[PDB]
């Protein structure tokens, strides 16, 4: 019930909604084509929508949701292909069988004709839940046994609980009973993209992420639930660092948010992502996509669906933290969101504030970085999971001045500041250690004393030689290596050492295809302790040179030193090698 | 030095605490003393207002 | 030594603040319980029948008056339901005295709980778009906000 | 007294676009009167209204328009401005933006309501500041001085640890005591920060023990963005009673002072507003002044508001507008370079535009020494032409200094090597800080010194 009477364009202006919300989404005409409420001017209101708007007659129904942009969760939400407006794409292409996507699809977002087995929790039928109680547990996949929980902001008392069987999404599972009436809950549920998950407190971030690259792990650690930017706008260098972390990052799942990017890149990414694969522990091959949920977004696409599939995303990690796993989000493009941004402001002409941008974009872009961080759930029992964002940044001409990337700058915790000079430098890694900082190292305080207690003097040290080399090699241009002393030659020496080989990491190689931390951090301490020896003793510097290379070399061979040779076997190379070194320097002095 | 540290600050602190803590009972009794004597008092000036009315 | 005694500091600190935050906590438990005191008064006040109906007719004649509408919709507690039925036009003709006016169209019907109503009268205006709710459990907790700092300043020891 | 009123409740919503809700058929409306919308999900927000037009009413909400019927949402008028329930209970408590108590505890029984966004004080009636600070760090007391009543905010741009500096300052604060009843009650108000941000600040705050005379007044990034504006109100509102009406001087604290500018322009660009430098609202420079200009010494008490603000040059520039209006306002500034935090110095205070304007009277004989403003006056304006000296240095060479150049480049190494430097918690008194600053300006010849008369160091004696 309702009728369009003014169709401008994106703008439809239908009567009849009287009870209608603001920030409803609303169906219009007979092609359902899908808009939100703005304006609810009288017993108007205002449909901005999605789709084209052509062809629309006047008088064509306007169907109520009772819904704002909300994102079906539950089981079976992994592994998937999702447009921004939340369509799965994949079955959207077997069902109509035409490649196009048509002006008016209406399938859901989840199968709910699609059984998946269903184990309940030891969980009494006569007992008392409340919001985000685990009151069953339903295998939608293997490595991601989904660990389904009762709807937040719901609390009763049980009264029937499903037994151990193949069940659909359609079909009921729970009933709860607080006041007299007794309310069914089902496996799907559903949730506003806007509204973040409840959360019972945010907690302080202790572990950090391992993303694989010795680089990242141990010059500048980023911890769990902590704000990471990447400028990476060419070169795929950020789609690199997003199928590392794919493949061996900590997160017990990832999220990747495609928004706005050229269509060839998503074609790229999407047939990348399901050729890697991740290896277990046990060693046994098993599928990322398994483990992945993957929305892309082509420019093609409408402009607000773009906006708000970071919302998606980020609703999509929400529920997977709040069930419990630690899990990583990483946008494709904030800058490309930057840009719908002011598309649409400049389509409901607001005023501009800085370069076109609409003022509250850094609210919205704080807002959006603020909801990742390390939470103690809802309900029982109780766990912590984590969203950590890697957001990647892309600055249109590589200026920081743009407003977006002085906002995610303001708010973002640890910025790994990849230099496309590195990659022309033939550096795989291409992380610029200077240009890049880290603000959660005070964080990892607990978690590296524990795990080695000078491995944090290591990483100062690390960080003085960086600050040492970066000086040194102006010093050098300026009149030679010969002027400098014989400890500031030692220092320029092992600096570039350290960038040759502890830095730089291939990650072609098989060897170096995976940094472990325990391997990183004997490496760091073998050559720093190859340093410190070397500098005491002086003895001359070209002397130290030729009798210290075979240091040199052994220090050199903890980078062939690998994972590959297995972890102890790799742990008890390096304190030969570092126990090598000592002896060479401390013998030859 | 530390031998004399820790036997002074092994006990004084906890005393400390519990003396804070007894002179906290002692005031809030004094106040709960005082607001039974004002209860009635409050109650009837609240009544009175809510009762008073007039045009 | 020095890097340990900021310990002993904050163990401190926190005492206080504990103590200090559990005297508030007291305090505005006595507060509560002198608003639950009065709610019962206002209750018991609400019991009284004749004396009681006049002050209906009052609230009734100024809502009418601050409202100034053509015509409102009325609703009452089933107790003093007969009181106000009873109070009928008296209303009206006391706001056609306050201002000279025709009096206007009168309706009383459904009523909500007896103590949770705690008498009162629901003026509104047509359709129901505008609202004088003068509910004497309403009218209450509006005088406790404005009598709040009388009372801490009657709370001296 | 005259008869109450209950609050009239609405429902003639009639129309509702960005921020704004429109009412219609409103009897007796109030501007600026608060209003505590209720939807029909039963959640309530509050608002405001901007406009009063006829029977109609522009209103404001503050948690955001979403989820708003035309035909269930009901509005209530309390026909009063906005209060905030001040009261001396409120000390070692926490706020939310709003004001709504987030420390585990019972709200704040109110002494008596007063109204924020308070009248000025009769100028006739403000007087000058005469008294200087122990804020806790050498170069602050040491040069541009901090006066018992006088505004001065710190410039700070994105990455530097001047957060950690205001923490330093509020747990190091302190009279000069050249007593601890009437002292120093630090008011830290947070105009959105970042959730890491605020547990640090709970965190250093309550270890610190100054939880027995500091109320924070939190409001996070995750808040409604015009909570933000109400925040360093409400916060001036407590400072206002604490300090005049209940006595005990306040030092009020504002962090990202540029987050309160962010929160005016996306408020002024929703209420489609006349345009200012740079989109920010052109009355900025009034609602600044209200914020700033309430600091000060009111004559008939003994009470002082002092007021520390930090600011925050988004492109690293002090031409945009939020610091040149508050440089306009805010009597001097304290400069913070980024240079310096460079070259690994953890006060990278940079004295070149730190400046005081209300230095002149906070040196005196009450306090510091007679050669107080001709050290702070040498050690200002050496230190240029030590810098002029490095630059021509390095559009020439190493050879350029000349003799008396190269004392200057010497003085401005040693400069910030020495004097600038401090402990994390040091407590430098102004007399061994002074030595050598005198050592420093003494680095140059004695009797080349132009300005400084040569008599007024030698009232001052070596060692």
């Amino acid at each position: 019930y309702g009728y369009v009477r003014k169709v401008s364009g994106p703008v439809v202006i239908a009567d009849g909604m009287n009870g209608a919300a603001m920030y409803e989404l609303v169906r219009v005409g007979h092609d359902n084509l899908i808009g939100e409420i703005i304006r609810l001017e009288g017993d108007s209101a205002t449909i901005q929508v999605y789709e084209e708007t052509a062809g629309l007659m006047v008088n064509d129904p306007v169907l109520r949701t009772h819904k704002p942009l909300s994102v079906e969760l539950g089981p079976g939400i992994l592994g998937n292909i999702f447009d921004g407006i939340q369509r799965p794409l994949k079955t959207i292409a077997i069902r109509s069988g035409d490649v196009y996507i048509p002006r008016g699809v209406s399938v859901p977002a989840l199968d709910k004709d699609t059984l998946w087995e269903f184990q309940p929790k030891k969980i009494g039928e006569g007992d008392l839940l409340t919001g985000g109680d685990l009151y069953a547990t339903v295998f939608e996949n293997s490595l991601m046994q989904h660990h389904v929980a009762l709807p937040p902001d719901a609390m009763g008392k049980v009264t029937y609980v499903a037994p151990a069987g193949q069940y659909s999404l359609k079909d009921t599972v729970l009933e709860l009973e607080f006041q007299g009436v007794k309310k069914s809950f089902t496996m799907l549920q559903a949730w506003p993209v806007r509204t973040p998950r409840p959360v019972s407190s945010k907690l302080a971030a202790d572990t950090p992420l391992l993303t694989g690259q010795r680089v990242l792990d141990a010059l500048f650690p980023s911890v769990l639930g902590g704000t990471c930017a990447i400028p990476g706008a060419f070169g795929c260098g950020k789609t690199v660092i997003s199928q590392a972390l794919s493949k061996y990052s900590n997160s017990d799942t990832v999220v990747y948010v495609g928004c706005g990017e050229r269509g060839n890149e998503m074609a790229e990414v999407l047939m990348d992502f399901p050729q890697l694969t991740m290896t277990l522990p046990d060693g046994r091959e098993e599928s990322v996509m398994k483990r992945t949920t993957l929305v892309a977004n082509t420019s093609n696409m409408p402009v607000a669906a773009r906006e708000a599939s970071i919302y998606t995303g980020i609703t999509i990690a929400e529920y997977f933290r709040d069930m419990g796993y630690n899990v990583s989000m990483m946008a494709d493009s904030t800058s490309r969101w930057a840009e719908a941004l002011r598309e649409i402001s400049g389509r409901l002409a607001e005023m501009p504030a800085d370069s076109g941008y609409p003022a509250y974009l850094a609210a919205r872009l704080a807002s959006f970085y603020e909801r990742a961080g390390k939470v103690k759930c809802l309900g029982g029992p109780e766990r912590t999971g984590s969203v950590t964002i890697v957001g990647a940044v892309s600055p249109p001409g590589g200026d920081f001045s743009d407003p977006v990337t002085s906002a995610t700058l303001s708010i973002v915790q640890v910025f790994w500041g990849l230099d496309k000079k590195l990659a022309q430098r033939k550096h795989f890694p291409s992380v610029n250690w200077l240009i890049s900082y880290s603000k959660y190292s005070t964080a990892l305080e607990s978690f590296y004393e524990q795990f080695d207690p000078d491995f944090i003097n290591i990483r100062t040290k690390a960080r003085e030689v960086l600050q040492r080399e970066d000086d040194l090699n102006e010093i050098v241009q300026l009149v030679g290596k010969d002027a400098l002393a014989e400890g500031d030659k030692i220092t320029l020496e092992t600096a570039k050492l350290l960038r040759e080989d502890y830095l730089a990491q291939n990650a072609f190689t098989p060897y170096d295809k995976f940094c472990p931390f325990y391997k990183s951090v004997w490496m760091m301490r073998n050559i720093i302790h190859f340093y410190n020896l070397a500098n005491q003793a002086v003895i001359t510097y070209t002397l130290i040179k030729h009798r210290l290379g075979d240091l040199f070399y052994r220090l050199v061979s903890q980078k062939f030193e690998d994972p590959a040779e297995g972890e102890p076997a790799l742990v008890a190379k390096f304190k030969k090698l570092h126990e090598d070194l000592t002896a060479g320097f401390r013998a030859l002095e | 030095e530390f031998q004399r540290k820790l036997a002074e600050s092994s006990g004084d602190s906890g005393a400390n605490v519990k003396r804070l803590e007894q002179e906290t009972e002692v005031k809030i009794h004094h106040l709960n003393a005082g607001a039974e004597k004002i209860q009635y008092d409050v109650v009837q000036m609240l009544l009175k207002h809510v009762t008073t009315v007039k045009n | 030594e020095k890097q340990v005694e900021i310990r002993k500091k904050i163990e401190y600190s926190m005492q206080l603040n504990a103590s200090r935050i559990k005297v508030l906590q007291a305090q505005d438990d006595l507060v509560s319980n002198m608003m639950e005191a009065a709610s019962k008064e206002v209750l018991n006040v609400s019991r009284d029948h004749n004396s009681y109906k006049k002050l209906l007719k009052g609230l009734i004649v100024q809502s009418l008056l601050r409202l100034k509408e053509p015509a409102v919709l009325l609703r009452c507690r089933k107790d003093d339901h007969h009181l106000v039925e009873s109070v009928l036009e008296s209303a009206k003709e006391e706001y056609a005295q306050k201002l000279q006016v025709h009096p206007p169209e009168i309706i009383v019907h459904h009523n909500a709980h007896g103590p949770s109503c705690s008498g009162g009268v629901v003026v509104a205006s047509r359709d129901g778009k505008i609202v004088c709710e003068n509910t004497l459990d309403a009218r209450l907790d509006v005088v406790f906000r404005k009598k709040l700092p009388e009372i801490r300043k009657q709370l001296v020891s | 007294e005259g008869t109450l009123e209950v609050a009239m409740e609405y429902r003639t919503v009639t129309g509702v676009a960005g921020p704004l809700v429109i009412l219609d058929k409103v009897k007796g409306p109030k501007y600026y009167e608060i209003v505590n919308i209720r939807l029909g999900d039963g959640t309530m927000r509050r608002g405001q209204v901007l406009e009063v037009d006829g029977e109609k009413a522009v209103v404001q909400v503050f948690e955001g328009t979403s989820g708003i019927d035309n035909k269930f949402t009901t509005v209530q008028f309390t026909g009063e401005v906005l209060k905030t329930p001040v009261s001396l209970d409120m000390l070692g408590r926490i706020f939310n933006g709003s004001g709504k108590p987030i420390d585990n505890g019972p709200p704040i029984l109110p002494e008596a309501y007063l109204d924020i966004s308070g009248s000025s004080i009769n100028p006739s009636e403000r007087t000058y500041p005469e008294e200087m600070i122990q804020t806790g760090i050498s170069t602050i007391d040491v040069m541009n001085s901090i006066a018992r009543g006088q505004k001065i905010p710190l410039f700070s741009a994105a990455g530097l640890p001047h957060n950690e500096i205001a923490a330093q300052i509020c747990r190091q604060a302190g009279l000069v005591k050249r007593g601890e009843e009437d002292n120093f009650a630090i008011v830290f108000a947070a105009m959105g920060v970042n959730m890491e941000t605020a547990q640090f600040f709970k965190r250093d705050f309550e270890e610190n023990g100054s939880m027995e005379r500091v109320t924070l007044f939190l409001n996070l990034a995750n808040d409604p963005t015009i909570e933000r504006i109400i925040t360093p109100r409400i916060a001036l509102t407590t400072a206002e009673y604490l300090a005049y009406e209940c006595g005990k001087h306040v030092l009020v604290i504002l962090t990202d002072m540029s987050s309160y500018a962010d929160a005016l322009r996306e408020v002024s660009a929703a209420r489609e507003e006349v345009p200012g430098r740079r989109g920010y609202p052109g009355y900025m420079y009034t609602d600044l002044a209200q914020i700033y200009e309430r600091a000060g010494r009111i004559e008939g008490r003994k009470g002082s508001i002092t007021q520390i603000p930090i600011l925050t040059m988004p492109n690293d520039d002090i031409t945009h507008p939020t610091p040149d209006l508050t440089g306009y306002i805010t009597e001097g500034q304290i400069y913070i370079d980024r240079q310096l935090q460079n070259r690994q110095i953890y006060p990278p205070i940079n004295v070149l535009p730190s400046l005081s304007r209300l230095m002149k009277s906070a040196i005196g004989e009450g306090m510091t020494r007679r050669d107080h403003s001709d050290v702070s006056n040498q050690l200002y304006a050496n230190y240029a032409i030590g810098k002029d000296v490095q630059a021509m240095k390095a559009v020439v060479g190493e050879e350029a200094l000349s003799s008396e150049d190269l004392l200057y480049l010497e003085f401005l190494d040693k400069f910030e090597r020495k004097f600038v430097a401090q402990g994390a918690y040091d407590s430098r008194n102004i007399f061994q800080s002074l030595d050598l600053a005198w050592t420093l300006l003494r680095i140059f010849p004695r009797e080349l010194l132009h300005r400084i008369p040569g008599k007024t160091l030698d009232q001052y004696y070596s060692r």
